[PDB]
RNA sequence: UUGGGCUCUGUGGGUGCUUGGCCGCUGGCCAGACCUACUUCAAAGCCACCGGGGGUACCUACCGGUUG
């Protein structure tokens, strides 16, 4: 895998599979609703919003194919064993896995209906079904169904229970066939014909709120609701299209709703895989429609990139709140309100994401010093033509950034209910986004409501402007944005050329925006007044310095001083700030077109992606390329500077991820995806990357190795008189224990000198003097060769001499002529000792005071 | 009034020599009776200015 | 916290008991030593003393 | 609802009031012209503000000034002062908060004078 | 330029738990918003780099010293790397934890909360695993049983992890396992009067001890007990208890400041002594059982203490009122901060502690002072007196005071300290006294307001005042001519410092504006309107917006960098603002708290607080204690500067002073939750100075060991700028070579050279060496140091530092060994 | 752009880092179940916020008692 950085979670994404979510009771308070990542779940609450409890782990290997909430365990399913993955079913508890369950050796079918009821566990895969005692989790037979035509032995329908009876299970079939199984002993007890043999594959079936019914659903369009002890049918209805038949249905267990004032039972639910409309019927008289929510989720659109359609509905039970999940990222739930009698209800929750690839990634800038800073806003624009701001610290916080009323305008024009469409009623999708916040100022930026992208300032001089600048698709208007507000700005702007925005940078003062065409002219448009500034150039020679084709990366001096331009066609270009003209080019005409540009400020460096497939970094004052770095194979979709100015992490088209170091210049680290990475972000911490992969509806966080643990890689791939060590608050303290234990106070190792004299060696000596506490040692050091005072001075001069430890020398000969004074002062074995030890004392004394003499009184001279 | 006066330093107009006062108990000494005043950006205080005729916006 | 030398110990008439004096110098000068012209001086000196304080 | 902004300016004992509008480049001083007021010689005196800032910056607004009190070289000052300041605060107030403070810089790096009238007081000698 | 977080130092201890490590030489104690680990053997203290959104409510640490878990108010749970100074894991429990043990087998640790316990499984880390990461959801948990009746105040393992014991806030104890044992129901350990504050295990484990909150503490065998035995107490209950169980003894802190010492395996006192006037909060205790730590947690009182040598190995404390002044020595080694608490105490910047505490004024010390010496500390107070303190000799040469009594708010001393400025409210002249003569200089006139700030000039022939006349003044004194010259100005001066060359002043004023003025020409050259840049919005008692209140939109303290091209200002508010002087550009800023038990942090306060009574903050909810002085509101209504009242919930957020460091690359600020030092950060950075593509850490070692030129080497990795490689090259050119590479170095890079070979002097073991540098640098660059010698001034004082921290530190004993030697061997 | 604008009101999310609804919680329940047991041993003391001056008959507190 990878060297540097690993899996950490995929933000972004709430429901993008056309696994159906799960819903369970907690108590009588709250439910719980259980989707797929993909190769992960999530659970969220109900009455504490839409809010995240748990994201699943381990990271199954395949992707998840089915799933069931039972009592407090969450039961997954994953992988098709027709096209390659290993499956399993793992059962999962306060996000962690707490058991396994064993698949039978004879399978190869993917498996779509996990079921427990009873003291059974039953899963559906394709054309059979395995069956589980639950009590166990220990594996009790397979449930083959009969065949016919080698078409009527699928099971399409899924499979269901009844609550009141008694071991068996009800399977729909792609003929028009539901049979009985008791499940516990194995035997086809009953079956049961569609009614009108034209219309004859049961796309989904939903047990009744009464008892020993059932509204079983066929492809042809029929809806047929059914006693099934009496195999009699209670109703028939009409109710899919042959193009677009019945695939969700879901009665209310509220106990009213229905009768044209609301108050009697018996209100229906139903959805379509072809529409994002779901359509309620009061069930009393005959069963009539009663009303249709149209674009609940986004429809499945043809030579459209968003990725609508609806995966599932569910009448939370007993409630008259319902949940629909779509598969255009998104689960949503609606209430029927009972003050005015609505057949459509109103959301009360919606969670949503990108319906559609991630174009853009762009982590925000640092809340100025921490305060959940520096890491926690991710900041997507994707190719459903809107932003995110994401958010690391807790999903539930995160929300688009509003370019309008943009579902007022489409309900309120006919673009919801069936020209354009939504998505294309937003702005473009956008190419780059710019942010510099200290001109934020909170919620509360200009606190009103105004205009958006027009195309006051005492009031915006003391609270705030627009923080993100943007650059779109196809549009020469760069639109601008309030963070804070979660608001489209109040500005947008041309370019000069009329030619649409290459790229969009902004001060880091945060007041100026600057924008660059794709025809070669950059403009400068204040964001407090949103009024042109400077043009560059403005109106060598000083008129002259005008770009040629687009102006692929801009950035600016953060003391605004200079602009760096950086256009595709040659060169990059120095453009003073203040006066428009230019100063210096550097020119690297007939090889380079440099697609992309990123830059550090308190480094000055800015890393240029020449198309060679290059990464060439130059020195924003030394002007000379200071390196650069050729690794990539596939050109450069992204590339980003680690936030310490150490790495750079290039994104190839080629799908590999490289880094290279800045000091070493080698590549540190190289690794390969499932599909190409088209977005890169750093934090400005280094915790994170993120990365937006081309083909999920989502980005990825990268943490970061460097910091958790010692990653020591550094391979070039491809696929005199000194101290001691001793601290002066180990021998200071010996020098003055004395007063230290007065203010504190309130109102074989003894023959280590006797062996290191008898070799000449004292060093396992001064290796314990180096490495006694200071009591200790003070304590310790307070005939004929085996007294332990000429071994001392003998043992410091053979240190003055081996010039290891000058002021523990000192400190320890110090401290010995002041408690030991009298024994050397009338003895006499060791005053050739103190002669020598005084001789080589003087020698090195008098140098070093020479030296430190000089120092200090000339660099004590030169300060004056 | 003292009720007026007392919503105005709850607003935050006042201050008592160079900080902002927003208490309605702060005992104020013989000397602190001189240096208290309208606070910098005051709208009261361009009330005042604008009644009498005298306000500048520099 | 300690204490200075002159907190210690400063040369004065309470510190000397001689038949000598202790200067403002600090320095003990003995009175046989001294002739003439130099008690005169010392007399002339502490009455200007006098006429100041 | 219109973009109004009133400004004083002193000297000895001539105060001068402008006030300064969304206009189309106009400086009128008593009803007569800038470039009629203020006796010939000290005209230069009171074009300074507007040869540091640039016609540029004046060609949006309206200023209009009443003086009075002092001589004429007191009036002169207090126009000057009135001009400079009444720009400096209607960029203030309506244009961005950047530009501003570019004025103040240019009017500073000229002379203070043109925006801290500093009367002068006696000096007691110790 | 480019300064992140170093130390919060200058409080010792705030509200919370704090531990020993396993080794008992690391002190860790929770300051507010963080923890300080300080090297207590070796005296060196560092913060860690993460900072919780409340006030530590407790710590946990693994039993090997490597996993540290924070809990801030409300359950905000956090656990950080501490070998690695890192942050790892992020957590919430949902209640407010109340009670913390972590396990001594390294495994589990048991939380309790308000009235769970929930015992968790340790999350396996990063150094752990062999190839892993950070997991997402990380802590997993083992049981949670609420079985209980009350709070839970302490949680108390076993020694070999399989039981643990939960000390009750009802009356209670009760002991649990972690699996399921199979003689052993989990039981209640019976009546005391009041309720428990601890309940801890033997080594053998069959008496169980059990401290309550009444005095008493019992002994239980088995279930019944054994022996029950009181002491004696006049007025005070007993609300800390830690027991040792390998040494069997049991220390017990009381509400009256005394500690009890008892050995126990039967009730026998070994000592007892009072450390404070106030309660003590928390003990703990050392793995040898040789260090007793108690933390007071009214005042900040953190002390260690010897039990069987009776003796304070620490004994430190904070400010418990607010600062008002911080200033660093010349040399640049120590701050001393002055606060209303009436105390100036003198902090070393290693080792985090206060070194002198000096009480000798009373009422609150305003202003505090050095001279170009160092030696001498002049400070000020509202007592009324300016004391000139002796730093040698720690104590006061002279304290000045005016004939009528004043309190003096502001003070400046010249730098050849012999003339005192200083200036107070309520009289509105300027008093200047003489320090070689003792008496009242002059008393200065010209101003119409209370003067409020004052600086003399680094080059001291220049006093300047700046009042609420809305005036500033140069002083002209030291010549014939006491003249003045006035600045008139736009509105109430706030502050005014000096450019270290004295060509330049500025002030801060009242508006919220910066400007800056030539003082030999008198003469605005520029100015910054920063009011919007400073706006820590939204204190609760403000029913005005954030960005509307003014009296956060102004810069109470101003300072310049020793180079003379950043501006520090800082005003009442969250953010310290670093402006420049050339460009004008703010360059940084700061934001100081992120704390939200402080008050100004939050701009766009959330209005889940605001109830129908108010904000939920705002309720005095003092009758929710349950003990008498906690319940006593003993303030005075209406008191903004120091009461001793203090009903002190929610301060505020203010910089007091800030102050930069006469060494480069850092950075004080006085705030209100501490004493933070920023610093210049470079070890994590690569930031080269002109480099090319050849020039890689191979090329500087390759022209090392290949084919070795030690100047091009050594410009070289200078020209990379990274410690490892000027370190490698710095210990790999010969002490003969010196002289050459600096007898042919070029002069464009040796400030940087005496910055590093200082550092290496004060920090290596390489005297000689080093000294030889430093000997070849001045005598080669001589008439290039002297002449420029400003451009110089702070890399010449970097190494008059280290030359004489060498100078002074090792030649006294090399004297007084030499002339020891040279007595005993005259006899 | 096949209507627009002000104002007011409501609901949902957000305005602090994401570990479940409830209980008699190492277990159980979310459709509940069982309901009334079991018992050898009352308690250790101290402390505990009324504005200033003043009165003291009666009550109360405390101190020293007095018989019966």
């Amino acid at each position: 895998g990878s060297a540097i950085f690993a899996p950490y979670r995929t933000i972004g994404l709430i429901s993008p599979t056309g696994v159906p979510f799960t819903s369970i009771p907690l108590g009588k308070t709250t439910f719980q609703i259980t989707t797929s990542v993909g190769r992960a779940l999530q659970t969220y609450d109900l009455k504490r919003g839409l809010n995240l409890v748990f994201v699943t782990r381990p990271q199954t290997p395949s992707d998840i194919t089915a799933t069931h909430a039972w009592k407090e365990r969450v039961y997954a399913a994953f992988g098709d064993p027709r096209n390659g993955e290993p499956q399993g079913l793992w059962v999962f508890q306060r996000g962690k896995k707490v058991a396994e369950l064993p698949l039978p050796s004879d399978l190869d079918q993917p498996i779509k209906q996990i079921l427990i009821f009873g003291g059974w566990i039953v899963a559906c895969a394709l054309t059979r079904i395995e069956v589980w005692k639950a009590a166990t989790l220990e594996h009790y037979t397979t449930i083959f169904p009969a065949a016919s035509k080698k078409g009527d032995n699928e099971l399409t329908g899924g499979a269901i229970n009844m609550p009141t009876f008694l071991n068996k299970i009800f399977v729909g079939r792609k003929d028009g066939w539901v049979e009985i199984w008791n499940v516990s002993t194995g035997k086809l007890i009953y079956t049961l014909l569609p009614p009108s043999p034209d219309c004859g594959a049961v796309t989904c079936l939903q047990p009744t709120p009464a008892l020993s019914l059932l509204a079983i659903a066929y492809s042809g369009g029929p809806l047929v609701i059914q006693n099934v002890l009496t195999d009699k049918t209670v109703l028939l209805l009409e109710a899919g299209t042959d193009d677009a038949p019945v695939t969700s249905i879901s009665f209310r267990t509220d106990g009213l709703g229905a009768g044209q004032d609301g108050r009697k039972d018996g209100v229906m639910a139903t959805a379509t895989s072809v529409s994002g409309d779901v359509t309620f019927w009061d069930l009393n008289k005959g069963g009539r429609i009663m009303g249709v929510l149209r674009s609940a989720h986004n429809p499945p659109s043809r030579h459209n990139i968003v990725r609508g359609g609806i995966s599932k509905i569910e009448f939370l039970a007993g409630q008259p709140v319902i949940v629909t999940s779509g598969l255009d990222n998104s689960l949503k739930t609606w209430i029927f309100d009972e003050s005015p009698f609505s057949p459509v209800p109103r959301i009360l929750h919606q969670r949503s994401g990108h319906a559609a690839p991630v174009r853009c990634l762009h982590f925000l800038p640092s809340d100025f010093d921490g305060a959940e800073g520096g890491n926690k806003w991710l900041l997507s624009g994707g190719k459903d033509r809107s932003l995110w701001g994401w958010s690391l610290r807790r999903d539930g916080q995160s929300a688009e950034l509003s370019q309008g009323a943009i579902r007022k305008k489409a309900r309120k024009m006919g673009l919801l209910a069936g020209t354009t469409t939504l998505e294309d009623l937003k702005a473009p999708e956008i190419t780059c986004i710019a942010s510099s916040l200290n001109r934020d100022g909170g919620m509360g930026a200009i606190p009103g409501k105004q205009m958006i992208w027009d195309k006051n300032a005492e009031l915006s001089g003391n609270t705030g402007w627009e923080s993100v600048v943007t650059a779109h698709k196809d549009d020469p208007y760069a639109r601008t944005w309030f963070w804070g507000r979660r608001r489209a700005g109040r500005w947008a702007f041309k370019t000069g050329d009329g030619e649409p925005v290459s790229t969009v940078a902004i001060s880091s003062c945060g007041t100026f925006a600057l924008v660059g065409s794709t025809g070669g002219s950059i403009d400068m448009f204040n964001l407090q007044s949103g009024r042109h500034r400077q043009r560059f150039p403005s109106r060598f020679a000083p008129g002259t310095g005008r770009h040629t084709n687009a102006v692929t990366g801009i950035v600016v001096d953060p003391l605004n001083r200079h602009v760096v331009s950086c256009s595709l066609d040659g060169k990059v270009k120095f453009w003073d700030f203040i006066t428009g003209n230019l100063v210096d080019e550097i020119d690297w005409a007939p090889m380079t077109k440099i697609i992309g540009c990123r830059y550090h400020p308190g480094n000055d460096l800015i890393a240029f992606a020449c198309d060679d497939r290059s990464i060439r970094v130059v020195d924003i004052e030394t002007k000379n390329t200071i390196r650069e770095f050729w690794g990539c194979r596939g050109d450069i979709n992204d590339f980003c500077f680690s936030p310490d100015g150490r790495w750079i992490v290039a994104a190839s088209q080629d799908s590999i991820i490289r880094v290279w170091d800045l000091p070493t210049a080698h590549l540190i680290d190289a690794f390969r995806l499932e599909q190409p990475c088209t977005a890169l972000a750093f934090s400005h911490t280094g915790e994170y990357l993120a990365g937006a992969m081309e083909g999920s509806l989502g980005v990825q966080i990268w943490t970061n190795r460097t910091l958790f643990r010692h990653v020591p890689t550094r391979q070039i791939s491809e696929s005199m008189m000194t101290l001691s060590l001793v601290p002066r608050s180990r021998w200071q303290t010996l020098l003055h224990i004395d007063i230290i234990k007065a203010r504190n106070k309130p109102k074989t190792f003894t023959s280590k000198l006797l062996v290191g004299g008898a070799k000449g060696d004292y060093t396992d000596f001064i290796e314990h003097l180096k490495a006694l506490p200071p009591a200790a040692a003070d304590l310790e050091l307070r005939d004929e060769a085996t007294n332990e005072l000429l071994h001392f001075i003998r043992a410091l001069t053979s240190r003055l001499v081996a010039r290891r430890d000058y002021e523990l020398t000192q400190a320890w000969m110090t401290v010995f002529l002041r408690l030991h004074f009298d024994l050397i002062m009338e003895n006499e074995e060791l005053l050739q000792a103190l002669g020598e030890w005084r001789e080589h004392q003087a020698r090195e004394r008098d140098r070093l005071s020479e030296l430190v003499g000089y120092c200090g009184g000339v660099v004590s001279f030169l300060r004056s | 009034t003292v009720q007026a006066a007392t919503k105005l330093i709850e607003q935050g107009h006042v201050r008592v020599g160079v900080e902002e006062v927003r208490d309605p108990a702060f005992l104020v000494t013989r000397n602190m009776e001189d240096f208290v005043t309208w606070t910098v950006g005051s709208k009261i205080k361009q009330n005042i200015m604008k009644y009498r005729d005298k306000l500048d916006d520099f | 916290s300690m204490i200075a030398p002159q907190e210690v110990y400063a040369p004065s008439k309470d510190t000397a008991e001689k038949g000598e004096v202790v200067t403002k110098a600090g320095i003990p000068i003995a009175k046989q030593e001294m002739s003439r012209e130099e008690k005169l001086r010392r007399r002339r000196r502490e009455k200007e003393r006098i006429r100041k304080a | 609802s219109v973009q109004a902004v009133q400004v004083f300016g002193k000297k000895k004992n001539a105060t001068a009031v402008a006030r300064c509008v969304q206009g189309k480049g106009l400086i009128k001083v008593n009803g007569k012209p800038l470039k009629l007021f203020a006796p010939e010689i000290l005209r230069a005196k009171l074009y300074e503000p507007i040869l540091i800032l640039g016609t540029d910056k004046f060609a949006d607004v309206d200023i209009r000034i009443r003086v009075a009190g002092g001589g004429h070289t007191s009036q002169v000052y207090a126009v000057r002062q009135a001009i400079a300041k009444s720009i400096v605060a209607y960029y203030a107030k309506y244009v961005d908060e950047h530009s501003k403070n570019l004025l103040k810089q240019e009017l500073i790096q000229f002379d203070r004078s043109l925006l801290v009238a500093d009367p002068r007081r006696c000096e007691p000698k110790k | 330029t480019n300064f992140k977080f170093s130390n919060l130092l200058g409080t010792v201890y705030c509200r919370g738990n704090l531990l020993f490590s396993p080794d008992g030489t690391h002190l860790f104690s929770p300051v507010g918003n963080r923890v300080t680990v300080f090297n207590l053997v070796e005296n060196k203290s560092y913060t860690f780099p993460f900072a919780h959104r409340k006030n530590i409510s407790r710590i946990g640490l693994t039993p090997q010293g490597n996993l540290l878990l924070s809990i801030d108010e409300d359950g905000q749970a956090i656990l950080t790397n501490v070998p690695r100074r890192v942050v790892l894991y992020h957590f919430s429990f949902k209640s407010p934890v109340t009670a913390l043990a972590f396990s001594p087998s390294g495994r589990h640790f048991v939380v309790g909360l308000k009235r769970k316990i929930e015992v968790w499984h340790v999350p396996s880390t990063p150094d752990t695993n062999e190839d892993g990461d950070l997991e997402f959801a990380p802590f997993v948990r083992h049981h949670t049983h609420m079985q209980h009746f009350d709070d839970v105040r302490h949680l108390e393992w076993s020694s070999d992890s399989r039981f643990f014991l939960s000390a009750s806030k009802d009356l209670t104890a009760r002991i649990w396992s972690l699996d399921t044992e199979e003689g052993f129901v989990p039981t209640v350990l019976s009546g005391h009067r009041q309720g428990v504050v601890g309940a801890y295990f033997s080594k053998d484990q069959e008496t169980i001890y059990t401290v309550s909150k009444d005095g008493a503490v019992f002994e239980w065998k088995y279930w019944r007990i054994v022996n029950k035995h009181f002491f004696m107490q006049n007025a005070a209950t007993l609300r800390c208890a830690a027991y040792h169980a390998e040494s069997n003894l049991l220390v017990a802190g009381f509400s009256n400041g005394i500690f009890g010492l008892y050995e126990m395996p039967d009730f026998n006192l070994i000592h007892t002594l009072s450390i404070s006037q106030n309660e003590i909060d928390f003990v703990t205790i050392n793995k040898s059982g040789e260090w007793l730590a108690f933390g007071a947690s009214k005042l900040g009182q953190l002390l260690v203490w010897e039990w069987q040598s009776e003796s304070y190995i620490l004994k430190q404390q904070g400010h418990f009122d607010a600062m008002n002044s911080l200033v660093y020595s010349p040399d640049g080694q120590r701050i001393v901060t002055a606060a209303d608490d009436g105390k100036i105490k003198v902090w070393d910047v290693e080792s985090g502690f206060c070194i002198v505490t000096f009480t000798e004024h009373t009422s609150g010390v305003t202003a505090c002072e050095f001279a170009k010496k160092g030696s001498v500390l002049f400070t000020a107070s509202l007592d009324g007196s300016v004391r000139a303190w002796d730093l040698i000799r720690y104590r006061n040469f002279r304290t000045f005071t005016a004939p009528e009594r004043l309190s003096f708010t502001c003070m400046a001393v010249d730098p050849s300290g012999e003339v005192i400025a200083a200036g107070s409210i309520d009289s509105f002249d300027i008093h200047i006294w003489s320090v070689q003569t003792g008496q009242l200089l002059d008393r200065l006139s010209g101003h119409e307001g209370p003067v409020s700030s004052l600086a003399f000039a680094p080059d001291g022939s220049v006093l300047v005042s700046g009042s609420w006349d809305r005036t500033a003044r140069i002083w002209s004194i030291f010549s014939r001519t006491q003249t003045s010259e006035p600045l008139q100005l736009q509105s109430d001066v706030l502050d005014v410092a000096f450019r270290p060359d004295s060509k330049q002043i500025a002030i801060s004023t009242l508006d919220g504006q910066l400007t800056f003025w030539s003082v030999s020409e008198a003469q605005q050259v520029s100015g910054v309107d920063g009011r919007r840049d400073v706006s820590g919005g939204r204190r609760i008692t403000d029913r005005r917006t954030a960005a509307n209140v003014a009296g956060t939109k102004n810069f109470n303290t101003i300072r310049y960098s020793m180079d003379g091209t950043c501006l520090l200002a800082g005003g009442n508010s969250k953010y310290i603002c670093l402006y420049s002087t050339t460009t004008m550009v703010l360059l940084k800023k700061f934001t100081v708290s992120v704390n939200l038990s402080l008050s100004g942090t939050q701009e766009f306060l959330n209005s889940k607080l605001m109830t129908e009574a108010g904000p939920v903050g705002l309720l005095d909810d003092q009758g929710e204690a349950s003990d008498l002085e906690d319940r006593i509101d003993r303030s005075l209504p209406g008191s903004k500067r120091g009461d001793p009242g203090a009903r002190k919930k929610f301060p505020e957020v203010r910089v007091s002073g800030v102050a930069f460091s006469p060494t480069g690359n850092s950075f004080c600020a006085a705030s209100t939750e501490g004493l933070l030092v920023y610093s210049l950060d470079n070890t994590v950075q690569f930031d080269p100075f002109d480099l090319n593509m050849e020039i890689t850490p191979a090329s500087t070692l390759a022209v090392l060991e290949k084919e070795k030129d030690y100047l091009k080497a050594l410009v070289m990795a200078f020209r990379l700028n990274e410690a490892g490689l000027i370190t490698r090259v710095y210990q790999a050119i010969p002490y003969t070579d010196i002289g050459l590479v600096v007898e042919q170095f070029p002069t464009v890079y040796v400030p940087r050279l005496l910055r590093f070979v200082a550092a290496q002097t004060e920090q290596s073991p390489h005297m000689e060496f080093c000294l030889l540098w430093i000997r070849a640098l001045i005598d080669k660059h001589g008439p290039w140091l002297a002449a420029n010698r400003g451009k110089v001034d702070v890399e010449l004082r970097v190494v008059a530092r280290a030359v004489a921290k060498m100078r002074d530190e090792i030649r006294r004993l090399a004297d007084e060994n030499v002339y020891m030697v040279d007595y005993l061997l005259n006899q």
